[PDB]
């Protein structure tokens, strides 16, 4: 839902306002990506277990 | 594109390329020229500091209570029938008196 | 959390720019729904296995 | 109905056309060179003619 993907980019075009609610949305997706590869790992480590 | 004698008509709005060239935008804050200046995708400090690949400019006039609707996603009698911005559009509007 | 429900009932009543955004809700609420699903499905998953 | 620490009132006269652009995360001359207002600033803005 960003601009862009990379938060250099995002550092380089936004003023602090606007480059905080884009990466504030690049984390949440991140977030969102790690959260789910943790769970889904974990389950397969219960799994392995 | 800013100093031209006359701008064209937003119904039949130049199309001006800008390229092999240096931008400095430093200009408008070095002088009160304009009484607007706006950026949505991008800083208006930062123009300077970023470079990017492929610049194009955009000329027209149109009503002061015109102005508001010129933004991405806007709509209106300009916005939707003589010039309309993309939804992601990336860049900055410049309004002067 | 977004205005209304339903794609269609935003897109009508909704600007391109704020139906966007309440799209947006609608879709991260959405996925958030499906990865609770797909969560607990998983889990009773590894139980029934 | 919500009381404040220390309350400091900040008096300042700009040109007419600066006044819309002095808030938290504004760009503007005054707000970007001579005035500036902390991104979380937490407050109100008042104007008068």
């Amino acid at each position: 839902g960003a601009i862009s993907s990379v938060l250099n980019d995002i550092l380089s075009r936004l003023d602090p306002p606007e480059a905080e609610v884009q990466i504030d949305r690049l984390i949440t997706g991140r977030l969102q990506s790690l959260q789910t590869y943790v769970t889904q790992q974990l389950i397969r480590a219960a799994e392995i277990r | 594109v800013f100093n031209a004698t006359r701008f064209a008509s937003v119904y039949a709005w130049n199309r001006k390329r800008i390229s092999n060239c240096v931008a400095d935008y430093s200009v408008l804050y070095n002088s009160a020229s304009f009484s607007t200046f706006k950026c949505y995708g991008v800083s208006p400090t930062k123009l300077n500091d970023l470079c990017f690949t492929n610049v194009y400019a955009d000329s027209f006039v149109i009503r002061g209570d015109e102005v508001r609707q010129i933004a991405p996603g806007q709509t209106g009698k300009i916005a939707d029938y003589n010039y309309k911005l993309p939804d992601d559009f990336t860049g900055c509007v410049i309004a002067w008196n």
